[PDB]
C-alpha cells in the first residue's frame, strides 16, 4: 500500500537514520516532548475541532491502539543495533525498581516517526482486509498532517556541542564499543 | 547529459535502450566530434538527413554488439537523469504489462 | 647548569616482555641502563628504586573499574574477561601478558616519584624512561599505553607549582596528555608529531583548547621525513615563545624514540644530534625538568639515544666509543654511539613550517 | 550457526538456537540478555517459541480469534498488528527502501551504514593533466611547482580537489598529507551549506528527484527573502531561481542597510 | 569603481562554477544567513590573491568560544563515574567532557603506515630474535639469583619466576611445583642453570650468526632513495622530463627571458669528464673504429670552443649566444648534469677523506674478535686516496667493467654514508652523452647548426644583426615545429643561461 509521507519528515527520518549510524548519536532520554504526550496532544487538538461522534471515538481508539504498538514494538522492530545499549541500560534501570517499562514516556517524536515507515510492510503481512487498511492509512495521513503544522517545534537544530538539551548527544568510546561489539 | 563518451537513453519505439555517445554532431560545420576531433563526414560515415541538420550523436547500445551503433539526434536522446530512469522503468513495466496480456 | 640530577631504575623493567611480534619492548629501558652505567656516569647522578604505585594513586585519573580490571585480568583468567576487553580496548592492540600490572605500577611509581623529588627540591633533574605511556586516557588502553603516568607527573607537580609546561616530541601526538588537560589553564601540552594518515590523527593545527584551556594546546602538524637542522628550526623558536609568554614553573619532556631515524615504526629522519638539540634547549632554561622516555621500537637506537641525553644533561658529552656493554653485539658493525640518519627525501617545505609559526606564535599573543 | 546476528546481520557474540537454525547477538535480542548471566539451557527463538506452544495447524485460527475478540470491542484496528508481532524475531531498524530513494545523493553502507557524496618518490606527473598536456596552475599560487627532477626540492604538492578538480598547493593553504582514506577533500571555494550565527543554525535542504523537486521563481526581483536553496540562471523544498543579477542587488543594499545601522 | 566590482571578480575568478559558489556565498550573505566573518573569509579564498581588490572589499565593507575539529563532548550524564583516588584539585584540572578518540578523527577508515625496505624487515627479525634470547635468558638469571639467595638461606617482582617456572616446566606441571617450591629448590634451581647454559650456548651461535648477516645489510637498509635510484633516473633523465621542467618554469614565469640558469665554478670537472668519456669510448664495441676518435673530437672541440678552457691541455691529464635543437639541448642538459653530480661529490670531498682517515676503531672486543674484511680486502675503503680521485678511478674500472655495480654502490654508501648515491648511473650517463654526441655528429641539419655556433663563437665579434640572421639562419635548417633553445654563455663568469623561446621566433 502506498503511503505519502511528507517531504520534511523523510528528510527528518534520513537525519535520524544518518545521526544514530554515523555519527553514532543517540537520543537524548528521556526526552521532552514524548510519544504519549504528542499523541495526548495530537487527539485533544484534533477532537475538540471535530463533532461527529463515530470519527472522534474512532480518533480515540486509533491513538489507543497507536501507543500499544509502539509500547509493544519499540523493543522489537525499531532500534537500530547501536541504540539497543541504551535500550538495554534503561530496561535494566526500570528493573531495579521492578518498575515496568512506558516507552511513550520516554520516546518521543521521533520513534513515533519511525515507527510509521514500516506500517505498509506490516499491514501486508497480516489477514486483515482493505478498507479497515484504507481507514487506517487515512488516519496516520492525518495524523501526519498534524504534526506537519507544528513542526517547528518537535525536531530543532541544536548541537550536542553547544546545546545541552540537544535532542542527539554524543556518546562515548566505551559505550560505542560495547554497543557495537557485541 | 549529452557529451562525448557520456550516457545517453534513447528511444526505439515503444520502449527506450540506453547507450554511450561516441560522436557529437556539428550541423553547422557539417561535421562530427569522436574520440578514440574537427573532423568532416566520413567516408562511410553518414547520419539520415532528419538528423543530418540536427544536433545528432552516435551511439552504442550497451547490452548489444558494437555493431548495432546508430546516429540518433535529439529527437529520441534523452537527458540522462532520475526522470529517464523512471522513465524507462515505466515503459518497460508497460512492455512487461502488455507480454502479460499477450499471455494471460 | 650543573644540575643535581637523580635517577630512577627498577632492575624487574626488563624481564616483562610483549607478545612476540610487538614492537614495544621495555628490554631497551635496561640496555639503556647498562648504556648509562658503564659510561661511568652513575658517579654522577642519584640512582633510586621508587615505590610501585597502588590503586589509590591510579585511581586520581583513572576509573576504579578499570584500575580493578588491569589488576585481575590475565592471560590465563581472559576468557571469562569479555566485556571488559572490548570495553577499555585491552584485546591485540594493547595485548595482555603476564606482569603488565607489575610493570604499570613500576612505571606509574617511578614518575610519580619522579614528580615528588621535583617537588621537594631533592633534585631539579628528575628522569624516568620507564613512564611515557602518553596514549592511554583514564578508560582505555591505547598505542601499547596502558597507563597514563605523565599525568600523575603533572598532578604531583602543579601540587607545587602554579604553571607545569608539557613537551611532547613523540612522532605520535600525545592525545591522552592533551586530553587530560584540554580545559584547563594551568597545563600547556606542546606535541610535535607527524599529521596525516597517522595512527594518531588528532593533534590538529587548531587544537588551542576549549573551556579555560583555550590557547593552552599546541599541536605542530609535521610531514614525512624532517631532519634535524628542519627540526630544530621548528622547535626552537615556538619552545622560545613559549617560555617568554606562558612562563612556566615547571616542565615536562616526552622523549620518544620514535621520531629517531630509521625506527620501526617511525618516518622521521632525526639523527642523535638532532634529537639531543631539543634536551639541550629545553635545559637551556634552568626550570626543573622530569624526562620521560616514549615511543621508539629501535632499541639499539634509542639505547644510544636515552644515554646521549642522560649524559648531556648532567653537562658532559660520552665518548662516541662502546664502553663494552654486556649487549655488544646490538649496536651494529662499528659499534659507536649515534644514530645515522637515512637518504630519504624531507617534504616539509619552509611555507608550509612558515604558516604554522604564523598560526602557533598569534594564539600565543595572548597567553602574557 | 550463522555467522550473522538474525538481527543486525553482523558478526560477533551469537546466542545460537537449536531448534531453529538462527545466530543472534546478546544486544540484537528482545529483551537484550547481558552475556555475563547466561540463561544456561535451550533457547529458542520468538518463532521457534509460537511454532512450538501455539503452531498447532488448524488450532492458530482459535488462538488470533481469540485474541480478536478480546480486542475487537477494545481497538481492533491493531489487535491483528498485536497478536502478530508476537510471532516475530527481533530485527534492527531499518529504513523501509523508499524514503532514502526520494534522495538520489545517499547510499547504504557495508553492515548497513549511512553513506553520501563525500565518502570517496619524486613524482613530476602529478602536475601533469594528462588529458590536455597542461599543467596543474594552482589557484592561490598560480603556479605548478614542478622544481626538477635534478632538484626534486623545489616541487610543491598539488591535491586539486575532489569536487571541482581545482588544482592546489599543499603549502599555498595549509595542509601537512594528502586526502586518501577518509571523505573527499573540498576545496574553500564551495558553499557552507552549513551556518551557526548568533545560537540559530542553518542547513540546505537535502538532493531530491527532480520528478517531485518543485522549481519556482520571484517576481519582485529584488526583495525576495529566500533560503540558501537558490538556483543562478511537500511543496515545501522549493529552489528560488535566482536571477543573478537579483544576487547583486540584494547585496548592494544589503551593505546599505548595515552602513546606516551604524551611520545614522 | 563600486559599479563594477562584480565584472572584475568574475574576469579574476575566471571560471563559471566558481563564480557560481562565490555568488551562492553572496546570496547566503545577503539573506542574513552568513555572517561577515565568514564572508571575509571566503572573498579572501576568492579575492584575497590580489592585495588591491581584497582590500576595497574590505573597506567597502568595512570589516576592519571556537571549538576544535577532533574533540567531540559528552554529556553530563557520562561525568560521574566514581574515581577511589581522584581528590578534588584532580577534579579541578583534569577533564571529562571532550574526548577524541582518534578512530572518531580517522573517519573510521583506518591510519597509513610507512614503508620499509626488506633490509629493515631483516633488520626487525633480526632484532626480534635478539629480544627474546636475551629476555628469556634474563628472566631465567633473575630466577637463578633468586633461587641462589634461597638454598643459600634455607641450607641449614611477584611474577617472573613463576612464569620462568612454567616455561621451563612447560609440562603444566609448574602450576604444582610452584606450590610445592612454596612450602626442591636446589632441584629446579640447578635445571635452571642447566637450561641457562644452553640458551648462552645457542645465543652466542645466533649471535654470530645474526652479525654475520647483519654486517652485509645494514648499510644496504638506510640506501632509501638509493635502492629506488639507477631505476627512477632512467624513467627520469628523459628528454620529455626536461621539456616538462622548462615548460613548467615559463608558464609559471609567464604569469606575471631567464627560465634556466647554471654556474660552472670548477674546471677540473670538465677534464674528468673527458677521462670518463674516453674510458667509455674506448672500452666499448659499438662504434666504429674512426667513430671512437670522432666523438672524441668531436667533444674536446665543443668543450674547448664553449668553455674556450683549453685547447691542449684536455689532451694532459661578451657575452655568446647559441640557438639549439632539441638533440644539442638535451646533450646539453646530459653535460649539465655530469657536472652538477661532480661537483656535488667534489665539494665535500675534502671532508669526507678527512672523515675517512680519521675512522678509529672500537677494541674493547672489536678490534679483539670481529672485523669487516670484505671492502677492505678488495681496496674499497677508501685508505688514504683521497675520495674524489678514487672514485673517479672507480668510475672508469666500472665502465671498463671489471667491477660490478653491487660493490661499486656498497663502497659509495659505505665511505660517503649514502650520500653519492646518484653516482649509480655515472656509466649509463656517460653512455647517454656519448650516444646523443653521435646522434649530433650524423645529423645534416644539427651539423649544419653546430657549424652555425662554431662560427658564431670564434667570430666574438658580431654586428647588430647578430642574433636575428643567426635565429633565421638555424631556423631556416629547421623545421617550423620544434622548439629553440637560447643557451648562452659569457666567459667573465662561467654562467650558462637556457631560455625556453618555444615557437616565438615567428
Ligand atoms: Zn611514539
Ligand atoms: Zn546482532
Ligand atoms: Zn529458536
Ligand atoms: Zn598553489
Ligand atoms: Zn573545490
Amino acid at each position: 500500500i502506498s503511503l505519502q509521507i511528507p517531504i520534511k519528515l523523510k528528510s527528518v527520518l534520513v537525519d535520524d537514520w544518518e545521526y544514530v549510524t554515523k555519527d553514532k548519536k543517540i537520543c537524548r532520554l528521556p526526552a521532552d516532548v514524548t510519544v504519549e504526550m504528542v499523541l495526548n496532544k495530537y487527539e485533544h487538538e484534533v477532537s475538540q475541532e471535530l463533532e461527529s461522534p463515530g470519527s472522534q471515538s474512532q480518533l480515540s481508539e486509533y491513538c489507543a491502539g497507536l501507543k500499544l504498538y509502539f509500547d509493544k514494538c519499540l523493543g522489537n522492530m525499531l532500534l537500530y543495533r547501536l541504540e539497543r545499549l541504551q535500550y538495554d541500560e534503561l530496561l535494566k534501570k526500570s528493573s531495579k525498581d521492578q518498575k515496568p517499562l512506558v516507552p511513550i514516556r520516554i520516546y518521543g517524536a521521533i520513534h513515533l516517526l519511525r515507527l510509521i515507515s514500516v506500517l505498509p510492510e506490516l499491514i501486508s503481512s497480516t489477514t486483515m482486509d482493505l478498507q479497515s487498511c484504507q481507514l487506517l492509512i487515512k488516519q496516520t495521513e492525518d495524523f501526519l498532517v498534524w504534526l506537519l503544522m507544528h513542526v517547528d517545534e518537535y525536531f530543532n537544530d541544536k548541537d550536542p556541542n553547544r546545546s545541552d538539551d540537544a535532542l542527539y548527544v554524543n556518546t562515548s568510546s566505551q559505550y560505542e564499543g560495547v554497543a557495537l561489539g557485541m | 547529459e549529452f557529451a562525448l563518451g557520456g550516457r545517453c537513453l534513447a528511444f526505439h519505439g515503444p520502449l527506450m535502450y540506453e547507450a554511450k555517445i561516441l560522436k557529437i554532431w556539428d550541423p553547422s560545420s557539417k561535421m562530427y566530434t569522436s574520440i578514440p576531433k574537427p573532423q568532416k563526414l566520413g567516408e562511410d560515415e553518414s547520419i539520415p538527413e532528419e538528423i543530418i541538420n540536427g544536433k545528432c550523436f552516435f551511439i552504442h547500445y550497451q547490452g548489444w554488439k558494437s555493431s548495432w551503433d546508430e546516429w540518433v539526434g535529439y529527437d529520441r536522446i534523452r537527458a540522462y537523469n532520475e526522470e529517464n530512469i523512471a522513465m524507462k522503468k515505466r515503459l518497460a513495466n508497460e512492455a512487461k504489462e502488455a507480454k502479460k496480456s499477450l499471455l494471460e | 647548569d650543573k644540575r643535581r640530577v637523580a635517577y630512577f631504575y627498577d632492575a624487574d623493567v626488563g624481564n616483562y616482555a610483549y607478545g612476540a611480534g610487538h614492537p614495544m619492548k621495555p628490554h631497551r629501558i635496561r640496555m639503556a641502563h647498562s648504556l648509562i652505567m658503564n659510561y661511568g656516569l652513575y658517579k654522577k647522578m642519584e640512582i633510586y628504586r621508587a615505590k610501585p604505585a597502588t590503586k589509590q594513586e591510579m585511581c586520581q585519573f583513572h576509573t576504579d573499574e578499570y584500575i580493578d580490571f588491569l589488576s585481575r585480568v590475565t592471560p590465563d583468567n581472559l576468557e571469562m574477561f569479555k566485556r571488559e576487553s572490548v570495553k577499555f580496548n585491552v584485546g591485540d592492540d594493547c595485548p595482555v601478558f603476564d606482569g603488565l600490572y607489575e610493570y604499570c605500577s613500576i612505571s606509574g611509581g617511578g614518575s610519580m616519584e619522579g614528580a615528588a623529588r621535583l617537588n621537594r627540591g631533592k633534585c631539579d633533574v628528575a628522569v624516568n624512561y620507564a613512564g611515557g605511556l602518553h596514549h592511554a586516557k583514564k578508560s582505555e588502553a591505547s598505542g601499547f599505553c596502558y597507563l597514563n603516568d605523565i599525568v600523575l607527573g603533572i598532578i604531583e607537580l602543579l601540587r607545587y607549582h602554579p604553571r607545569v609546561l608539557y613537551i611532547d616530541i613523540d612522532v605520535h601526538h600525545g592525545d591522552g596528555v592533551e586530553e587530560a588537560f584540554y580545559t584547563t589553564d594551568r597545563v600547556m601540552t606542546c606535541s610535535f608529531h607527524k599529521y596525516g594518515e597517522f595512527f594518531p590523527g588528532t593533534g590538529e593545527l587548531r587544537d588551542i583548547g576549549v573551556g579555560a584551556g583555550k590557547n593552552y594546546a599546541v599541536n605542530v602538524p609535521l610531514r614525512d621525513g624532517i631532519d634535524d637542522a628542519t627540526y630544530r628550526s621548528v622547535f626552537e623558536p615556538v619552545i622560545k615563545k613559549i617560555m617568554e609568554w606562558y612562563q612556566p614553573s615547571a616542565v615536562v619532556l616526552q622523549c620518544g624514540g620514535d621520531s629517531l631515524s630509521g625506527d620501526r615504526l617511525g618516518c622521521f629522519n632525526l639523527s642523535m644530534e638532532g634529537h639531543a638539540n631539543c634536551v639541550n634547549y629545553v635545559k637551556s632554561f634552568g626550570i626543573p625538568m622530569m624526562v620521560v622516555g616514549g615511543g621508539g621500537y629501535t632499541m639499539r637506537n634509542v639505547a644510544r639515544t636515552w644515554c646521549f641525553e642522560t649524559g648531556l644533561l648532567n653537562n658532559v658529552v660520552l665518548d662516541k666509543d662502546l664502553p663494552y656493554n654486556e649487549y655488544y653485539e646490538y649496536y651494529g658493525p662499528d659499534y659507536k654511539l649515534s644514530v645515522r640518519p637515512s637518504n630519504m627525501f624531507n617534504v616539509n617545505t619552509p611555507e608550509y613550517l612558515d604558516k604554522v609559526m604564523t598560526n602557533i606564535f598569534a594564539n600565543l599573543e595572548n597567553t602574557k | 550457526n550463522e555467522d550473522f546476528c538474525s538481527a543486525c546481520n553482523q558478526s560477533g557474540s551469537f546466542l545460537c538456537c537449536d531448534t531453529c537454525p538462527k545466530s543472534f547477538h546478546f544486544l540484537c535480542l528482545d529483551p537484550p540478555i547481558d552475556p555475563n548471566n547466561l540463561p544456561k539451557g535451550d533457547w529458542h527463538c520468538n518463532e521457534c517459541k509460537f511454532k512450538i506452544f501455539i503452531n498447532n495447524s488448524m488450532a492458530t485460527l482459535k488462538k488470533i480469534e481469540s485474541n480478536f475478540i478480546k480486542q475487537n470491542n477494545n481497538v481492533k484496528i491493531f489487535a491483528k498488528l498485536l497478536f502478530n508481532i508476537d510471532s516475530h524475531n527481533p530485527k534492527q531498524f531499518q529504513l523501509p527502501n523508499y524514503i532514502k530513494e526520494t534522495f538520489p545523493a545517499v547510499k547504504t553502507g557495508s553492515r548497513g551504514q549511512y553513506s553520501d557524496e563525500n565518502d570517496k618518490s619524486y613524482n613530476p606527473d602529478t602536475h601533469i593533466d594528462s588529458n590536455s598536456g597542461k599543467f596543474l596552475i594552482c589557484y592561490k599560487c598560480n603556479q605548478t611547482r614542478l622544481g626538477s627532477w635534478s632538484h626534486p626540492e623545489n616541487s610543491r604538492l598539488i591535491m586539486t580537489c575532489d569536487y571541482c578538480q581545482t588544482p592546489w598547493h599543499l603549502d599555498c593553504v595549509p595542509r601537512a598529507s594528502f586526502k586518501n582514506l577518509g571523505s573527499k577533500w573540498k576545496c574553500p571555494l564551495h558553499s557552507p551549506t552549513k551556518v551557526y550565527k548568533k545560537y540559530k543554525v542553518w542547513k540546505k535542504q537535502r538532493l531530491i528527484n527532480k520528478k517531485n523537486q518543485l522549481y519556482y521563481e520571484p517576481l519582485q526581483k529584488i526583495g525576495y527573502q529566500n533560503n540558501g536553496n537558490i538556483q543562478i540562471i511537500n511543496q515545501d523544498f522549493k529552489i528560488t531561481q535566482i536571477d543573478e543579477n537579483s544576487i547583486k542587488y540584494d547585496f548592494f543594499d544589503k551593505i546599505y542597510k548595515s552602513k546606516m545601522v551604524q551611520k545614522r | 569603481e563600486e559599479v563594477t566590482f562584480f565584472e572584475k571578480a568574475k574576469r579574476y575568478i575566471g571560471n563559471k562554477h566558481l563564480y557560481t559558489e562565490f555568488l551562492k556565498i553572496l546570496n547566503l550573505y545577503s539573506q542574513d544567513i552568513l555572517d561577515l566573518d565568514d564572508l571575509v573569509e571566503k572573498v579572501d579564498f576568492y579575492l584575497g590573491s590580489n592585495k588591491e581588490l581584497f582590500t576595497w572589499f574590505k573597506n567597502f565593507v568595512g570589516y576592519q568560544e571556537a571549538f576544535g575539529p577532533s574533540y567531540k563532548r559528552l554529556p553530563k550524564s557520562d561525568t560521574f563515574m566514581p574515581c577511589s583516588g581522584r581528590d578534588d584539585m584532580c577534579w579541578e584540572v583534569l577533564n571529562d567532557e571532550w574526548v577524541g578518540h582518534p578512530v572518531w578523527a580517522s573517519e573510521d577508515s583506518g591510519f597509513i603506515a610507512h614503508r620499509k625496505n626488506q633490509y629493515e624487515e631483516t633488520l626487525f627479525k633480526i632484532e626480534e630474535e635478539r629480544h627474546e634470547y636475551d629476555f628469556y635468558i634474563e628472566s631465567n638469571l633473575r630466577t637463578i639469583q633468586c633461587l641462589e639467595t634461597i638454598v643459600n638461606k634455607i641450607e641449614n617482582s611477584m611474577t617472573i619466576y613463576k612464569k620462568v617456572i612454567r616455561k621451563v616446566y612447560d609440562k603444566e606441571r609448574g602450576f604444582e611445583i610452584i606450590d610445592a617450591l612454596h612450602e626442591t629448590a636446589p632441584v629446579v634451581l640447578k635445571r635452571l642453570k642447566q637450561k641457562d647454559e644452553e640458551w648462552r650456548r645457542a645465543q652466542r651461535e645466533w649471535n654470530k650468526v645474526w652479525r654475520e648477516l647483519e654486517q652485509k645489510v645494514f648499510f644496504k637498509s638506510l640506501d632509501h632513495l638509493g635502492l629506488t635510484f639507477k631505476q627512477a633516473d632512467k624513467k627520469l633523465l628523459t628528454t620529455k622530463q626536461l621539456i616538462s621542467e622548462i615548460s613548467s618554469i615559463k608558464v609559471d614565469q609567464t604569469n606575471k627571458k631567464s627560465q634556466l640558469d647554471f654556474d660552472f665554478p670548477d674546471k677540473n670537472i670538465f677534464y674528468d669528464i673527458l677521462c670518463l668519456a674516453d674510458t667509455f669510448i674506448t672500452h666499448t664495441t659499438a662504434y666504429s673504429n674512426p667513430d671512437k676518435e670522432r666523438l672524441k673530437d668531436l667533444l674536446k672541440y665543443f668543450i674547448s670552443l664553449f668553455f674556450s678552457i683549453s685547447f691542449e691541455k684536455i689532451e694532459e691529464s661578451s657575452i655568446f649566444n647559441l640557438f639549439a635543437n632539441t638533440n644539442i639541448y638535451i646533450f646539453f642538459r646530459h653535460w649539465t648534469t655530469i657536472y652538477e653530480r661532480l661537483l656535488e661529490i667534489k665539494q665535500m670531498n675534502e671532508r669526507v677523506t678527512k672523515e675517512i682517515n680519521t675512522r678509529s676503531t672500537v677494541t674493547f672486543a672489536k678490534d679483539l674478535d670481529l672485523l669487516s674484511s670484505q671492502l677492505s680486502e678488495m681496496g674499497l675503503d677508501f685508505v688514504g686516496e683521497d675520495a674524489y680521485k678514487q672514485v673517479l678511478r672507480l668510475s672508469r674500472r666500472l665502465i671498463n667493467g671489471d667491477l660490478e655495480h653491487q660493490w661499486f654502490e656498497e663502497s659509495l654508501r659505505q665511505a660517503y654514508n649514502n650520500k653519492a648515491f646518484k653516482l649509480y648511473t655515472i656509466d649509463k650517463v656517460t653512455q647517454s652523452l656519448v650516444k646523443h654526441a653521435h646522434t649530433l655528429m650524423t645529423d645534416a641539419k644539427t651539423a649544419e647548426i653546430m657549424a652555425l655556433f662554431v662560427k658564431d663563437r670564434n667570430a666574438s665579434t658580431t654586428s647588430a644583426k647578430d642574433q636575428i640572421i643567426y635565429r633565421l639562419q638555424v631556423r631556416s635548417h629547421m623545421s617550423n615545429t620544434e622548439n629553440m633553445f637560447r643557451i648562452e654563455f659569457d666567459k667573465r663568469t662561467l654562467h650558462v643561461s637556457i631560455q625556453y623561446i618555444a615557437l616565438d621566433d615567428l
